[PDB]
């Protein structure tokens, strides 16, 4: 029934702290993938030397978000910089966050990897029990909903690589049909444990080259990179700024392919792309 | 301004049940509970009590034993 | 910015799909100015969960009013440090006559000094060049 | 590839068969449908367990543990070409999955759905966190 | 009929990092990659190669060293 627009955006991406850095790199055609002893080591276990890494990861303005200095060191850095970008995003669209306090506004987060969580749950008698209020996946949204006072749906979705886009779909749909007047769509991925990459490499999907040769014949695999990003959706009759309008969106699911589960079914993807165009 | 705890790649395991290794960190600034140590001054330096290593080790034993010192 | 980000690492079109020089598709290896926007977007999780979404950019230029004519506006801001504010006022000054932008900046500034204890202002246009940055007493 | 499967997913694949045929439908009748799968899952413990020894543990455990697979791999075997999704909201989840599917059916999208909830208690550290927040009952 | 691998109590982290202790589990059923060991038969028993302990230990060293055996 109602019209849905993208009113706010922000994120932190590989070798870029804010979206104006990110852009200078997109235009300047600068490879944001690097060769660093930054997350882990030069080339542990043979893993490719290349990763798209966030500049800093430890930064966070804890007082403003009201978190006891202790209860903050036991916060998953995704959630830390999520709480920041989604503020940086709301105000990006000319809205004062407070105007939304108490709204039927909602939060959808695309998150697949909660590494920080496991890290701070080993120590069996060193372990602070409130790390879980700061790591348990549900908090990637529940705690974003908490601080901004968004009394509408608070939800995390996991669908591997898809997720964040499907979060952005899920929210658009909620707004569209009454439920909400606006939403926080977020995506998060931070690369902390190398074991993760190691699994990927053993499935071959990891590019030794350490790069996402996008359409070039020599495509080995992809090159994992991290980011926290967020956008603000809203109904047009409420957006002080509009980057674009959502015309449609939907998702399906590669049936049962004979060639295995990892195999991208283009015949199904083809279907999904039609469902949203020509006649419909 | 203030930079916070980012669980390092080192943190995660190569695998282990590891109840038998312990690292102890000692602060001697006047605030620390282990400030009592500054009274083990010798020749003008504050040297960790030779006796202390025994205590550390001993603690360590009972840890691995699921028990307390006493 | 009315331009498409130049994709990287594009050299030898994959010889397993045509349209990579068969006219149909055009990899964006150069900064191409955009004309008639209307975009799709893909995301496929390795577990076989696909999702698409269609977009329609808004196209709309800025009118020519008679208010910022001889009328200087007021730009105010808030942040977490001296810098947070000195930054904003820098962006306000560099975009003086742009009313869309200044209005928004303002709508934002309205946050209790309980959270944003740092405020500032600038007088855009007019021989004032009047600009003050201060810290702000808590409490009501 | 089965010994590296999270037991949730193992017995999910069984119950949701046991469930479909529970309602007098032969599963196969749904093969190729626009039918979907929603899973309420908060704890993927098995996942971490088989992800430590970086010489021992194999690469296709992740096709059998990565949360997305709690649905993606249920969608896979039953051939449900509609939405395949996992939700996490702590305790709520499974009910909210059942809400999410009902809504999808209600308004066209699907003709049927698999609503699932999963929770397996493997690592004690988890409980230990809970107890330190006091929400665990010593009384048990 | 067939019962499968249920990650165990003692399978997840239980103290803290230790680039210095390793447990190795050895399966000798004909499926296991370490089935080659059944050829170290002695007097009718299959005894773990005295030499093997050296290998284990050696592996272990390089682990702690962030390095590989070679």
């Amino acid at each position: 029934m109602e019209e849905v627009v993208i009113a706010g955006m922000s994120g932190k991406l590989p070798e870029s702290e804010n979206l104006e850095e990110f852009w200078a790199n997109l235009i300047g055609g600068v490879d944001m993938v690097t060769a660093d002893d930054r997350r882990w080591k030069a080339g542990l276990y043979g893993l490719p030397r290349r990763m798209g890494k966030l500049k800093d990861l430890s930064r966070f303005d804890a007082s403003f978000f009201g978190v006891h200095s202790k209860q903050a060191n036991t916060m998953d850095p995704q959630l830390r910089m999520l709480l920041e970008v989604t503020y940086e995003a709301i105000v990006d669209g000319g809205i004062n966050p407070a105007s939304l306090r108490g709204t039927s506004t909602g939060v959808w987060v695309g998150v697949s990897s909660s590494d920080a969580s496991e890290a701070l749950s080993r120590d069996p008698e060193t372990l602070v029990g409130y790390s879980m209020i700061g790591c348990q996946r549900a908090m990637m949204a529940n705690r974003l909903s908490f601080f901004f006072d968004f009394k509408g749906p608070s939800i995390t979705i996991d669908t591997a690589c898809s997720s964040s886009l499907l979060a952005l779909q899920s929210a658009y749909q909620a707004i569209r049909g009454g439920e909400c007047s606006a939403a926080v769509v977020g995506g998060l991925n931070v690369l902390l444990k190398p074991n993760s990459s190691l699994q990927f490499m053993k499935l071959g999907m990891l590019s030794q080259d350490g790069t996402c040769r996008s359409f070039d014949a020599e495509g080995t695999g992809y090159c994992r990179a991290e980011a926290v990003v967020a956008v603000l959706l809203t109904k047009k009759s409420l957006a002080r700024r509009v980057y674009a309008t959502i015309l449609n969106a939907g998702t399906n699911t590669d049936g049962s392919k004979e060639q295995g589960v990892t195999f991208p079914s283009g015949d199904v993807q083809e279907q999904l792309i039609r469902s949203l165009y020509a006649p419909a | 301004s203030q930079a916070w705890d980012v669980p390092s790649a080192a943190d995660f395991p190569s695998g282990s049940s590891c109840s038998s290794v312990a690292v102890y960190k000692f602060d001697v600034s006047p605030e620390s509970p282990d400030h009592y140590l500054v009274d083990h001054c010798i020749d003008g330096r504050v040297l960790f009590p030779g006796t202390g290593y025994l205590w550390l080790t001993w603690k360590t034993l009972a840890r691995a034993l699921s028990q307390n010192l006493e | 910015h009315g331009v498409w980000a130049p994709n990287l690492h594009y050299h030898t079109p994959n010889p397993e799909i045509p349209a990579l020089q068969d006219g149909r598709l055009q990899v964006v290896d150069r900064p191409l100015p955009i004309r008639g926007g209307n975009v799709g977007i893909n995301s496929f999780g390795f577990g076989g969960s696909n999702v698409h979404v269609i977009l329609q950019p808004n196209s709309r230029p800025a009118p020519p009013p008679a208010q910022h004519a001889a009328l200087p506006r007021l730009l105010q801001a808030s942040g977490r440090t001296l810098e947070a504010v000195q930054t904003l006022l820098e962006q306000g000054l560099r975009h003086s006559r742009d009313l869309a932008f200044v209005g928004m900046l303002n709508e934002i500034a309205a946050v209790s000094p309980v959270a944003m204890p740092f405020r500032g202002y600038a007088v855009l246009g007019g021989e004032a060049g009047s600009q003050e940055v201060q810290q702000v007493p808590g409490s009501k």
